[PDB]
């Protein structure tokens, strides 16, 4: 959010990492 | 940690009300309760462990610890909920970075030096679907962990450090801490896997920052601490003190620059020592 990296869409691209491993 | 100072900065009185944002293992706490035991103390972690702690703690000092569970990001919904005023504590304290449960915990997967899951989360099981260290190492793409390692770890070989997770994953997923750390060193030749301050120091692992990057990452730590600094800041009274106790330039930077007013005459600064940890206290106005 606040310090040069987007958390959010990071997170989102880890949950559906972590979706497809289920 | 500078267990005299902090206390000697918060100067608590009887009567006052502190919140100790980071309880950990209780040690400021326990200074705090021991140079005056007449106070309201609110302890705050996000980790299950230490919270625990400082609910056993509470038994012992019932009418004065107030043990809550919670990130930074949660402190001020807690607050509120558990019926404290903005404007109401005399001092708050935070002690950044990891506690010695979550480093000497090799199942919690903090250190590249004990084997454990590649967890590294301080929420501990609390969020099932928290990613972990593992879940960033395999998912990521190769520019995204090297922005982290970058930004987060400041490390040079950001780059090359990246590249060789993502080779490494493509042949078997990295889900421990010793595994990760030999894939770290993996590019570089073998002579540069440890560094040193000078001849007689401590040998030191080429895959330290890459591991404090993927802490603060996971942890969301810096962002996390803005929102802390401004939480404590609302709920400070005026003439009461901050003390925070950063280990690394990027979390101090950011207690600099909030103190200083300028992320984008609210504190008077009282103190600035290193002790390593950099000590930065100040009385809002
Ligand atoms: C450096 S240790 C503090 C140790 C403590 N002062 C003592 O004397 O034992 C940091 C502690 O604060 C917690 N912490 C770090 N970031 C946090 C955050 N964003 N929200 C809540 N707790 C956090 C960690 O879980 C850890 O237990």
């Amino acid at each position: 959010s606040l310090c040069g990296i987007d958390h959010e869409a990071l997170n989102k691209q880890i949950m559906e990492y972590k979706r497809r491993k289920d | 940690v500078m267990v005299d100072e902090v206390v000697h900065c918060l100067s608590p009185q009887k009567g006052q009300i502190f919140l100790d944002m980071t309880f950990g293992s209780g040690g400021h706490t326990k200074a705090i309760l021991q140079k005056e035991s007449d106070i309201v103390l609110y302890a705050l972690d996000r980790d299950p462990t230490a919270y625990a702690l400082a609910e056993h703690l509470s038994e012992l000092y019932p009418k004065q610890i107030r043990a809550m569970l919670g990130q930074f990001s949660q402190a001020e919904a807690l607050l509120m909920k558990a019926g404290v005023q903005p404007g109401t504590f005399d001092g708050v304290l935070m002690d950044l970075g990891c506690s010695s449960m979550q480093l000497d915990t090799p199942e919690r997967g903090f250190s590249l030096r004990k084997d454990g899951p590649l967890d590294m989360r301080m929420d501990g099981g609390r969020y099932p679907d928290m990613p972990t260290a593992a879940d960033v190492v395999n998912a990521l793409d190769q520019q995204a962990l090297a922005s982290i390692l970058r930004t987060y770890g400041e490390e040079k070989h950001a780059k090359k450090i990246a590249s060789a997770i993502v080779q490494a994953r493509s042949i078997y997923p990295i889900t421990r801490t010793q595994q990760l750390a030999s894939i770290v060193a993996g590019a570089f030749p073998p002579s540069a896997i440890y560094t040193r301050k000078d001849l007689l120091q401590r040998s030191t692992h080429i895959a330290t920052k890459t591991f404090q990057a993927l802490r603060i990452f996971v942890n969301n730590e810096l962002n996390e601490l803005y929102t802390g600094l401004k939480t404590a800041q609302k709920f400070l009274r005026p003439g009461g003190r901050l003390v925070a106790l950063s280990f690394h330039s990027l979390e101090d930077r950011i207690v600099k620059r909030f103190l200083l007013g300028i992320s984008m005459l609210m504190w008077e600064l009282i103190h600035k020592k290193v002790l390593s940890a950099k000590l930065r206290a100040a009385i809002k106005l």
